[PDB]
RNA sequence: UGUUUUUUUCUGUCUCGUGCC
């Protein structure tokens, strides 16, 4: 029954915060850079290693700046959170394709009102 | 998909470690606890960024073991069914496609990909194209797919990928 | 069926895998890729000459595609359509290069399809920077150039576009030709406008728009990917150095952590030396590894002079910024990543090629089949008494006294030793009943330390003073190493010899079985056996196949020399399944004759058996007439085909004078005069025997003369060595 | 130029009578 395609999750993950690629990332990043000082301590392990090589190949932006004006000009608008993540991740060309990817997109806004987002989302891409 | 979420723990304290640095030994404690391991309720975490507070220690009863019900912010990452993300291909097979969604490794079989992508065999790198070899797929490559299936085999998530939506490939 | 009842023969059809046999057209580029990509980087083939090695390899190819020819097949039977013995790696070399000319062939023809269709596709498009469809026969063309042109047309592919619906700065070519030729033969654009007007005609008020575009023209272009492929590949002296961890971790175990400071390490140490290789391979792998060419720095500066405006007054001055910017942008993105990434490739490929080479060289020494027969050649062969003793501290040492006929006859146990701490009577009356209780013909005794060869050479010493190794006089024990034995005693041969016997038991029969046919044991064993000896260290790094197909190809070679014996696989299972490494005589091919053989009950009775019976196809016959042996026509148990046997029996009656009459079976002074000894050499002219063969045959028999008379004088000759007696090193 | 050993918590039934603080 768990399926982000119709909206539906747990209680307990319904109020959840969301993260973007950029926003884990650098927290990984002081992550490391705190704990890679203040010597005699437990390095890293592969876990760490492997998302920070994963998330550092999916940073659209490295301006912490440009994370909070993302989040600032969607979370003015009446999507879910769910929808906050996976948009500003995937950065679709087109409304086309972002309708195509998420179900949700089908009927909830115009085309227009969705393709200014899609376009003002590449241009803040670095 | 990975979220900032309010976790709670607890951890029995040998008397040993009474002292000065009791706070900073619970904190270690807990720090070598609750990192890189996945339970069914809530997914895999990846790290722990802050601790809100530390509990009253109640002793136990004929035991000098005391126990901290300690509230962590930690971030969590338990992606569900339907969603989409983008990884990155490791290795290409003839049985299926394997990639790496973070802490997960997905997988995508042949029935999933469209007829269009042929095998490779010949060539030493294995990698499928089309009959006009225009768009090429390989190892190291940022692909999308879609999440259709989850899986957690003893606190290791292993979901399955999928390749039947248009706009899945190159950006 | 398809690999047992083929047109064609196995290894033909095995070895042309990519491409299906070769065209007359086909061959000359088969043969051309061959010889291009015969010796880039170290010298092979340099024997063969560069025309003459080219042409034997274009011969060899259409031999291999016309009459379904074979590795060992080209070698030995178109000894003139190649090189005359030129090296033991002709065949495979011929044949890897073959497919790889025509894989190279396949993909410039999938990639000239593409151009095409990119190029229609954008005619259709834009005909109702531009998308020009010129660069998809460039490609199609580059055949020799493999990772040149997949990354020009991956760059063609990401600059046009790729869609498939069902002036800023120097141009790409212009600065492609000025880097490549070292001078700058075209600027940037000398224009007097500059980044700042630019960069408002995209709509993002940032100077850095156009270095992107120059950056991704510039890394997916092939011109530049020609220019800097071979210039850090062709010498690059990688200085070892330890870091701060890895000179504690390696301890001087690899190439990255033996030299703390012995850096400036060449293209050859790493290369032609494939040690070094695997060192780095392996110090890079989890710790770290000490690979940097620093000659960079002066290359790169070279470059940055050439794409740039000279003058400097503003349009000059700007034009030139912005040349340099989209210059350092395109480094920065495929300029020393690309170049790094070429010499780690380069560097890779050199440890395989060293770790096959290693592999081929042991294979070469340990496969050679040099048994220790009676009199170093009553009774075939000599009875070899396997002696495999598990400690010699009163424990009971495995003791088999095998015959010459790849069989055990006897064996037995010595429980007795020098266990007791004083007992010197008990070993020496117990290896004197041993000896008593049959009659060996040599001792093989094995050895693990100084114990052992203490207890090998009282057992020896107790043999010759008492006349213990025939019980009529003194047998000389030879040593054996315990590295082919041990491993032969616990394989699926040993296991089905004897199932309710002691490992010593098995230890003995196959240390006698190694001193007694090694090419029987090679041939017996599945090829996971081969792979179970380490032929060195550097194999490891390298791919495994690359080793095991040489060695595959060693065995099969081996196998063609010294021929294989069709009576010794019928009833004998020492001396069976002997027809999986024959040329043309593939295993699904040998094991259907088997099969067959076992069935009807047919044996080795003249070289056209598996003609005659219809077991083998023509081609199959034909590939495999100069490995097939039989123990019986007179020519059937040597290297003359049925093509040969009319011209070896005409030679064989002009060089004994006898009379010429239907010579196949009923004269038998040519022929069995001949084989007994060398009657007349000087009867037998060259070039007789090829003008004869030239008129009559279709074919020169110039080179072929000398392997006729030696098929027709000895049959049945043996390509493996003599017997090595262990030495001193040798022996520890 | 040599020197012979390694296995371990078992476990018992239901009923009646007598004596003692």
């Amino acid at each position: 029954e768990e399926d982000a395609s119709q909206l539906i999750f747990p209680k307990e993950f319904e109020t959840a915060e969301t993260l973007l690629n950029s926003e884990v990332h650098m927290l990984l990043e002081h992550r490391k850079q705190q704990n890679e000082s203040a010597e005699d301590e437990q390095e890293l392990s592969e876990v760490f290693m492997k998302t920070l090589n994963y998330t550092a190949r999916f940073s659209r932006f490295k301006n912490r700046e440009t994370i909070a004006s993302v989040r600032s000009l969607l979370l003015q608008k009446k999507l879910h959170k769910f929808e906050l993540a996976c948009l500003a991740n995937l950065c679709p060309e087109t409304a086309e394709e972002s309708k195509a990817l998420i179900p949700s997109l089908e009927g909830r806004f115009e085309d227009e009102e969705l393709q200014q987002i899609l376009d003002d989302i590449q241009t803040k891409r670095s | 998909m990975f979220y900032h979420i309010s976790l709670e723990h607890e951890i029995l304290l040998h008397p040993r470690y009474f002292g000065p640095n009791l706070l900073n030994t619970v904190k270690q404690k807990l720090f070598t606890e609750v990192e890189g391991t996945c339970t069914g309720k809530y997914g895999f975490v990846i790290a722990v960024t802050t601790i809100d507070n530390i509990g009253a220690g109640v002793i136990q009863p004929g035991r000098g073991f005391v126990l901290y019900p300690v509230k962590y912010k930690a971030i969590v990452f338990r992606p569900f069914k339907g969603e989409v993300v983008d990884a990155v291909v490791t290795q290409v097979n003839k049985v299926g496609l394997f990639t790496e969604i973070g802490p997960m490794s997905c997988f995508i079989s042949r029935h999933s990909i469209p007829s269009e992508m042929e095998f490779d065999p010949n060539s030493n790198p294995p990698c499928y194209k089309t009959m006009d070899e225009d768009i090429v797929i390989q190892q190291d490559d940022e692909i999308r797919l879609k999440i259709v299936g989850t899986r957690v085999d003893k606190n290791d998530i292993f979901a399955i990928g999928s390749l039947m939506d248009d706009y899945l490939g190159l950006v | 069926n398809e690999i047992r009842a083929t047109d064609l023969p196995e290894r033909f059809q095995l070895r042309s895998i990519p491409v299906k046999g070769a065209e007359d057209d086909e061959l000359e580029e088969e043969a051309d890729w061959i010889y291009r990509n015969a010796f880039a980087t170290p010298t092979i083939s340099l024997s063969r000459k560069g025309p003459s090695t080219i042409q034997k390899i274009k011969e060899a190819l259409g031999f291999m595609r016309n009459q379904h020819f074979e590795v060992p097949f080209i070698a030995f039977y178109r000894k003139e359509y190649v090189e005359p013995e030129l090296h033991i790696n002709d065949l495979w070399r011929v044949w890897q290069w073959d497919e790889k000319w025509t894989q190279l062939r396949i993909r410039k023809e999938n990639l000239t399809r593409l151009f095409e269709k990119m190029q229609a596709y954008q005619y259709e498009q834009i005909s109702a920077i531009r998308a020009l469809d010129t660069t998809d026969m460039e490609r199609l063309k580059d055949v020799q150039s493999m990772d040149e042109l997949k990354d020009v047309y991956n760059h063609f592919l990401l600059y046009y576009g790729r869609d498939i619906p069902k002036k800023f700065g120097l141009t790409p070519e212009q600065f492609g030709e000025n880097l490549r030729d070292s001078y700058q033969r075209h600027e940037t654009e000398q224009f007097p406008a500059e980044p700042l007007e630019l960069a408002k005609d995209t709509p993002e008020a940032v100077l850095e728009g156009a270095r992107y575009m120059v950056a991704l023209q510039i890394a997916r272009e092939p011109l530049v990917r020609q220019v800097l492929r071979q210039t850090f590949q062709e010498r690059a002296k990688l200085n070892i150095t330890p870091t701060k961890k890895g000179r504690k971790d390696v301890d001087e175990a690899h190439y990255a952590y033996s030299f703390k400071y012995l850096k400036n390490k060449p293209v050859k140490e790493l290369r032609d030396d494939q040690f070094l290789k695997i060192c780095l391979a392996e110090d890079e792998g989890l710790l770290t590894t000490d690979i940097s060419i620093d000659l960079k720095g002066t290359y790169f500066e070279e470059i940055k002079q050439f794409y740039y405006r000279d003058e400097f007054s503003h349009q000059v001055q700007e034009w030139n910024r912005q040349r340099t910017m989209a210059i350092e942008r395109a480094l920065q993105q495929f300029l020393y990543v690309q170049m790094a990434k070429e010499l780690k490739n380069k560097l890779l490929a050199e440890a395989k090629e060293y770790v096959i080479k290693a592999c081929s060289r042991k294979l070469y020494n340990w496969l050679r089949v040099a048994p220790y027969r009676p009199d170093q050649q009553q009774g075939k062969g000599i009875r070899v008494l396997g002696i495999a003793f598990s400690s010699a501290r009163d424990h009971p040492v495995f003791c088999a006294l095998v015959n010459g006929e790849g069989e055990v006859t006897d064996f037995l146990r010595l429980p007795h030793f020098t266990e007791e701490r004083e007992k010197k009577a008990q070993d020496i009356e117990t290896l004197k009943k041993f000896l008593l209780n049959k009659k060996p013909h040599v001792v093989t005794v094995a050895g693990e330390n100084r114990d052992a060869q203490m207890l090998i050479e009282d057992v020896k010493r107790i043999v010759h003073e008492l006349d213990q190794g025939q019980q009529l006089s003194s047998i000389g024990v030879e040593l054996v190493d315990n590295e082919l034995a041990i491993l032969y005693m616990n394989s699926k041969k040993s296991e089905a010899e004897f199932r309710d016997y002691p490992p010593v038991l098995r230890q003995a029969v196959s240390l006698a079985r190694r001193i007694q046919d090694p090419l029987i044991e090679f041939a017996q064993v599945c090829s996971e056996d081969i792979l179970c000896l380490k032929f060195h260290p550097l194999q490891e790094h390298v791919v495994k196949e690359e080793l095991l197909n040489a060695l595959y190809c060693e065995f099969i070679n081996r196998v063609n020399e010294v021929g294989v014996d069709v009576n010794r696989a019928i009833a004998h299972p020492y001396s069976q399944a002997l027809i999986q490494y024959v040329c043309g005589l593939g295993p699904r091919k040998g094991t259907h004759l088997l099969k067959i053989l076992k069935q009807n009950n047919t044996r080795l009775e003249s070289r056209t058996q598996l003609v005659t019976m219809c077991h083998m196809g023509p081609k199959v016959f034909m590939n495999c007439a100069g490995f097939l042996k039989i123990d019986t026509e007179v020519l059937d148990g040597s290297r003359v085909h049925p093509e040969t046997y009319e011209w070896a029996r005409k030679m064989a009656v002009d060089a004994l004078e006898y009379d010429e009459s239907a010579e196949d079976a009923n004269p038998a002074g040519a022929l069995e005069e001949i084989l007994e000894n060398p009657e007349r050499l000087k009867d037998l002219d060259l070039d007789a025997f090829a003008e004869e063969l030239e008129r009559q045959g279709y074919g020169d028999k110039h080179i072929t003369l000398y392997d006729i008379r030696a098929e027709l004088s000895c049959r049945y000759k043996d390509l493996r060595t003599a017997y090595r007696s262990p030495n001193t090193e040798e022996i520890f």
